[PDB]
RNA sequence: CGAAGGUGUGCUGUGAGGCAUGCUGGAGGUAUCAGAAGUGCGAAUGCUGACAUAAGUAACGAUAAAGCGGGUGAAAAGCCCGCUCGCCGGAAGACCAAGGGUUCCUGUCCAACGUUAAUCGGGGCAGGGUGAGUCGACCCCUAAGGCGAGGCCGAAAGGCGUAGUCGAUGGGAAACAGGUUAAUAUUCCUGUACUUGGUGUUACUGCGAAGGGGGGACGGAGAAGGCUAUGUUGGCCGGGCGACGGUUGUCCCGGUUUAAGCGUGUAGGCUGGUUUUCCAGGCAAAUCCGGAAAAUCAAGGCUGAGGCGUGAUGACGAGGCACUACGGUGCUGAAGCAACAAAUGCCCUGCUUCCAGGAAAAGCCUCUAAGCAUCAGGUAACAUCAAAUCGUACCCCAAACCG
RNA sequence: AGGACCGAACCGACUAAUGUCGAAAAAUUAGCGGAUGACUUGUGGCUGGGGGUGAAAGGCCAAUCAAACCGGGAGAUAGCU
RNA sequence: UAAGGUGAUAUGAACCGUUAUAACCGGCGAUUUCCGAAUGGGGAAACCCAGUGUGUUUCGACACACUAUCAUUAACUGAAUCCAUAGGUUAAUGAGGCGAACCGGGGGAACUGAAACAUCUAAGUACCCCGAGGAAAAGAAAUCAACCGAGAUUCCCCCAGUAGCGGCGAGCGAACGGGGAGCAGCCCAGAGCCUGAAUCAGUGUGUGUGUUAGUGGAAGCGUCUGGAAAGGCGCGCGAUACAGGGUGACAGCCCCGUACACAAAAAUGCACAUGCUGUGAGCUCGAUGAGUAGGGCGGGACACGUGGUAUCCUGUCUGAAUA
């Protein structure tokens, strides 16, 4: 899950970035602090994803 | 086992001079 | 009986605070030498 | 512009407690915790897109956090905002 | 630990 | 859930 | 099949010591001969820790004071409830600022803390609690004073100081009443308001500064008048007529409260207005300020507590009624006036006097230079938008601040 | 009108007793002086150690003052115990 | 590298991975809030308030970048007077702060010793300030020596508690010369002939070596005591490995290691060869450092306290010759 995003286009790193911010984080973060979120690793799966998108952006966008 | 921080001054009562 | 500490945060920080230590040259040094010694608490800090 | 994400990040959690219930089934206002910062106008417009609402007013209040006594040690626990936001007549959560 | 926030709460006489 | 060390002898009564 | 160390015993040397061993101990010790010393403790009002003594003695922190019943509990003089008694009441009440920093509220526990016990607590653990366009901070302005580009001076460090920029203990726009939480409210809810800016529409119009002028803007003491807060009495409304004599009566008890804002404009105080012409004054200019002339009327203008209407056929309201996890919840709700007294508070930064002669700057009003005047901008009305951020718990003459 | 008079708040401390391992490293109780002024007080500034300030006592300068406090020269020196 | 992992107190819950992108280690990259030289202004440090320029959902409002001071350089503007200068704006370069000691320089005590104490000593010590480096400073004779000779500076052992200085008191204390470590000499004050001509500094390439992860790494069993043996007893083997650490008592042969032999995609310091850039070889002639040397006055440094006092430095006033 590291090299299958690297070739898309900017359009689309953008596009997945915001979807992984809107679901899966947000609402993921919603389920755990009313506690009906049960497997809490999600959590951190996907907080690493959008690390790694952020990190394809710089390396693309300028520089 | 700890040293008094103060130290009362005492007067001279008697001059026993 | 009045005693010699009447706290004052304004005058506290005015006086010891680090904005006044780093105004002179000898409040530099007072903070260099705190920095060797390690301390915690660099100063009187609100 | 990163105004989207950033409406992303200003809500943390929902508050639980009986002055939240209270304030929801009497005010029609719902109390929330937001970032450290969460400008009023933030948590608007989070809250408008996030949650589909429409908003009237919020009031947002900053709770320090308490000082423990865990084992042999002193400990402080993290400053939070929390904010109460005022729904219109038209509410969903 | 340290609080840093003395703001003034002047409530009206 | 959090981890409770063990205390000094004269600890409280929990 | 038991080292060091510890603790006894028995032998041994003129001595400091040595040897063997019982029990505990649990894994290190070291012959002989040489080598090097942080090499030997009873004292130094020696240093550190531990433990005695006085001694189960003094004391238990204002001589404002307690008594009883019930409840909870293993246990009640101290906690909860109830009925009496006593103390403060210009405080020992209710508020803040400063300073503390969760001590606030609920549940639970009694080890330590509380000069005693403790079920209790400002104690332990867990959870909850601080809601602002109008309060304050922030912000605009400045005093004492601080810093200080250049600059002057000084062996170095550095000292002083201009332009500037900071600095509230001061000046500057705006909200009141009622209700509600176990704990927040002028912040939440109901009702009724107000202030400053952006944008847009319509009708007019010259706008335009760190520059000019006005204003802001100020002492002490003294006296009277007008008031209000508030109090007392009468009336009115609701209830009572009463365990020891009397009490339907000029008798007894309780209530009789209502804001900001908006409109009116008063008691009082201050000042003469209006028009025209001119002037090397206000570091340039000026329709503004100042000054000089005339004509005209005798009034105008500014300020101003309180009162009165609306706010409000609303809210509040004694009491009554229905249920109580028996703490409290819900419903209903009459009268709500007048007179007298009266402030240290308001009119009043007023007025009258006195010598010691009593801040500054901005906000605001006003006049113009440069510049633009088909623009821009300003005025008036309406609509819409915005008013962010931080403090908001609790103590605050004290058990929470300094001792 | 008054460095006017009597007297609370407020400021000060003349006398006595208590208290001296105290409630308190200067207080309490009962009296006492000033109390519109050379008054008192809040907040914020300025003056720094052979110096400050002083209606002047060698007073005060963080419970320490005939030369504050902290670190250093420093293991100063001690014909003394 | 890998069959284990998600740091610790500190278990749990929910999961990843097991033949390769789980985890871990190393190189090179990305992100890197706020305070702090803090640098947009201010400020009670971790806070408040801005201006300009770039792009965008309801005007609403957002995102990024820039905006300190000083020194030098260049451009454009620019007074009191024509010119001009001062001054102002803009752009680029450099500095700012911190850090244990060592180094150089600017200032500079007292206690103490002298059995008092003032010259003197303590001592150019403590301390304060400034500047730079990995070292710094000094350094190629207007030096010594003795008329015999050596040839930059620096450091160590002698000379030597010697000669001297000194209320000739307390104390201070060399040099010449000798033995060692290490050695390196140059340039400008100027013209001509010849002009990459050696040596240097900065950027590429290649070899070697080293650092930043690592890999393999020999050889023991049976009985006795015992909670457990690595111990006792008996018989074996390894050693270019009995250095250490761990393992239920003391292990060369159980484990990690050790001697030994290997390892680098990428980044790096060192020694060489090969390119580029910039100053620059060799010969002839000439020149060869002036308010200076020296002197008067007052001080300081040289062991040397003004003494018969040479030599050096300096505040003040003077002042040559130049081969």
């Amino acid at each position: 899950m590291k090299a299958k995003e690297l070739r898309e286009k900017s359009v689309e790193e953008l596009n997945t970035e915001l979807l992984n911010l809107l679901r899966e984080q947000f609402n993921l973060r919603m389920q755990a602090a009313s506690g009906q979120l049960q497997q809490s690793h999600l959590l951190k799966q996907v907080r690493r994803d959008v690390a790694r998108v952020k990190t394809l952006l710089n390396e693309k966008a300028g520089a | 086992n700890n040293r008094p921080v103060y130290i009362p001054r005492p007067r001279p009562p008697h001059p026993r001079l | 009986m009045k005693r010699t500490f009447q706290p004052s945060v304004l005058k506290r920080n005015r006086s010891h605070g680090f904005r006044a230590r780093m105004a002179t040259k000898n409040g530099r040094q007072v903070l260099a030498r705190r920095r060797a010694k390690g301390r915690a608490r660099l100063t009187v800090s609100k | 512009m990163i105004r989207e994400e950033r409406l992303l990040k200003v809500l943390r959690a929902p508050h639980v407690s009986e002055k939240a219930s209270t304030a929801m089934e009497k005010s029609n206002t719902i109390v929330l915790k937001v970032a450290k910062d969460a400008t009023k106008a933030e948590i608007k417009a989070a809250v408008q897109k996030l949650f589909e609402v429409e908003v009237e007013v919020v009031n947002t209040l900053v709770v320090k956090g308490k000082v423990k006594r865990h084992g042999q040690r002193i400990g402080r626990r993290s400053d939070w905002k929390k904010a109460y936001v005022t729904l219109k007549e038209g509410q969903n959560l």
